[PDB]
């Protein structure tokens, strides 16, 4: 920034970028160079992306060139870590963590099923069989 | 409805999203991903955006090559992204001087080993760690004339005339990469 | 099967070796003690539809074990829009004359609901195929029952990886395909009404019959099979009636 007579001062990174804003052409009084000065101003011009705070369910925030980056806790993922991991309990996403059938069900929780052959067991998520011999099993194996 | 176009991936230190066209109009999305001889696994369930986070798939084994491919609903309409193998292509972030200190007529220049989205053990892998040796930084300085240093870890000691001042910058570099081999410059300080 | 393996035998117990006159005829897939889903096609020529015979249990069909059980095919449920010499709705539901004895080495595969196959089965990357069929086109067919690890694909995919041909079959809603485009891989002729058995969550389940293709492990082309899903509304309706006079039934489908 300027100020009155300042300018009879010479250039300062210090004093003039980074105790102050200072514009494109007090930073190319400080570089001289154009290209150095343009190397510069990129970055001390581009703004931190992550000021508006972005990140949601408690991710961090790492700025970038005209852009952010969003690092989100385990149970959260998403650009801003929006999607809450644990409110994806429904049957197309991985059957529901069915071992068998799943049925969804809209205002509740999905349900899981068995194949005739086999019960559902406490866990509400397993199948377990209830003959000697259930499909799908390979005996000599089992 | 429409089948989804110009799938492209959007990554930057393996955070990487999907994205694809056009603006959903009576017709929502869903995503799948894997890798060439793995099952199919279903992400953001019945979107209306029209991008999809795929980082925590991905980072579960940054070598390996996925292929991605979204859904259109009112078999289905789908399109098929680009391949995609996070460890040759994710973006290298914009880098950060961490410091530098100055012991007579040479000067220590230290590279901040930034994090990226790849988990391990509740904890966030640094480049370094991810990348080991494919990795190195390159500076870009000048007596305050062009000068340039590289080295295999995170600092650079060089040479400086004693009295001038010199400006540093860095940039994260993969060698053998073909493509994003370079990341943007790091912004500029002088001592 | 071209380019697979042995099945050990009992590790594909739900397998079906299909007869006419003693002759081998087709494979097929046993869902439960009385039933066997098999290829509609398999049937274009037979006269003797008392002569059909299904056996359970096999392996090597140069040696006969206790494992072994023979049964006559007392019928032969086939879609009323299947056209024999044609492709499209290939299956055949057979109801043998006595049921199986469950054993060891004798085990139905899991006909599945259609949601679940749709929704789960169909993502599952790999199933297995089977049958005594050709080792290579053309060939001569296998003594030991073959087992090969395929990779499913969505139609779209299919017509795009292949090799446009002139006349070929159109690839339908009631089909996928599965296999291999570099001519090392795939499932042949008489490895017909064979399954296309996909594990989930540890439990196998039939997902598709050995139906067509173009030749057989044929370059820039995929092994083509009935989709099963399409089917299951139609077979369990058919389980639940009552025998008919005659063996041959074409029923409606829907
Ligand atoms: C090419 C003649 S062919 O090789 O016999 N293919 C025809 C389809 C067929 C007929 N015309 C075509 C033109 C271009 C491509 C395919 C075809 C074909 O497959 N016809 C059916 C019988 C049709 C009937 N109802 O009688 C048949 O042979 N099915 C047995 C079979 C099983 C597995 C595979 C496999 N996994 N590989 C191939 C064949
Ligand atoms: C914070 O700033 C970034 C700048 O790109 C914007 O994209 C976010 O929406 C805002 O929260
Ligand atoms: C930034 O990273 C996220 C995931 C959380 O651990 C925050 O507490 C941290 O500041
Ligand atoms: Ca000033
Ligand atoms: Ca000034
Ligand atoms: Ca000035
Ligand atoms: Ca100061
Ligand atoms: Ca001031
Ligand atoms: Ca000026
Ligand atoms: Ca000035
Ligand atoms: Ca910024
Ligand atoms: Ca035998």
């Amino acid at each position: 920034a300027n100020a009155f007579l300042e300018e009879l001062r010479p250039g300062s990174l210090e004093r003039e970028c980074k105790e102050e804003q200072c514009s494109f052409e007090e930073a190319r009084e400080i570089f001289k160079d154009a290209e150095r000065t343009k190397l510069f101003w990129i970055s001390y011009s581009d703004g931190d992306q992550c000021a508006s705070s972005p990140c949601q369910n408690g991710g961090s925030c790492k700025d970038q060139l005209q852009s952010y980056i969003c690092f989100c806790l385990p149970a959260f993922e998403g650009r801003n870590c929006e999607t809450h991991k644990d409110d994806q309990l429904i049957c197309v996403n991985e059957n529901g963590g069915c071992e068998q059938y799943c049925s969804d069900h809209t205002g509740t929780k999905r349900s899981c099923r068995c194949h005739e052959g086999y019960s559902l067991l406490a866990d509400g998520v397993s199948c377990t069989p209830t003959v000697e011999y259930p499909c799908g099993k390979i005996p000599i194996l089992e | 409805t429409v089948a989804a176009y110009n799938l492209t991936w959007k990554s930057t230190n393996f955070k990487t999203i999907l994205e694809w066209e056009p603006k959903p109009v009576n017709q929502v999305y869903t995503v799948q991903i894997s890798t060439k001889s793995g099952d199919w696994k279903s992400k953001c369930f019945y979107t209306t955006d029209t991008e999809c986070d795929l980082t925590d798939e991905i980072v579960k084994d940054v070598k390996q090559t996925y292929l991605a491919r979204v859904f259109s609903y009112p078999e289905p309409l789908y399109e098929n992204s680009p391949e995609f193998t996070p460890y040759l292509e994710t973006n290298l972030g914009q880098p950060t001087i961490q410091s530098f200190e100055q012991v007579g007529t040479k000067v220590n220049v230290t590279v901040e080993d930034e994090r990226t989205l790849v988990r391990r053990n509740n904890t966030f892998l640094s480049l370094r760690d991810v990348f080991g040796k494919d990795l190195i930084y390159t500076l870009y300085y000048w007596k305050s004339g062009k000068k340039t240093a590289k080295t295999n870890t995170n600092e650079f000691l060089i040479d400086v005339d004693k009295g001038e001042n010199y400006c540093f910058s860095v940039q994260a570099v993969i060698p053998s990469r073909t493509v994003n081999r370079k990341s943007t410059d790091s912004p500029v300080e002088c001592m | 099967i071209v380019g697979g393996k042995v099945c050990p035998k009992g590790e594909c117990p739900w397998q079906v070796l299909l007869l006419v006159n003693g002759a081998q005829l087709c494979g097929g897939t046993l869902i439960n003690t009385i039933w066997v889903v098999s290829a509609a096609h398999c049937f274009d020529k037979i006269k003797n539809w008392r002569n059909l015979i299904a056996v359970l249990g096999e392996h090597d069909l140069s040696e006969h074990d206790g494992d072994e059980q023979s049964r006559r095919v007392a019928q032969v449920i086939i879609p009323s829009t299947y056209v024999p010499g044609t492709t499209n709705h290939d299956i055949a539901l057979l109801r043998l004359h006595q049921p199986v004895v469950l054993t060891d080495h004798v085990v139905p595969l899991c006909l599945p609901e259609r949601t679940f196959s749709e929704r789960t089965l169909a993502f599952v990357r790999f199933s297995l195929v089977s049958g005594w069929g050709q080792l290579l086109d053309r060939g001569a067919t296998a003594l030991e029952l073959m087992v090969l690890n395929v990779p499913r694909l969505m139609t779209q995919d299919c017509l795009q990886q292949s090799r446009k041909v002139g006349d070929s079959p159109n690839i339908t809603e009631y089909m996928f395909c599965a296999g291999y485009s570099d001519g090392s891989k795939d499932s042949c002729k008489g490895d017909s009404g064979g399954p296309h058995a996909t594990h989930y969550r540890g439990t196998w389940y039939l997902t598709g019959i050995v139906s067509w293709g173009q030749g057989c492990a044929t370059v820039g082309h995929f092994g083509v099979y009935t989709r099963v899903s399409q089917y299951i509304e139609w077979l369990q309706k058919l389980m639940r009636s009552e025998p008919r006079p005659g063996v041959l039934l074409r029923a409606p489908f829907p």
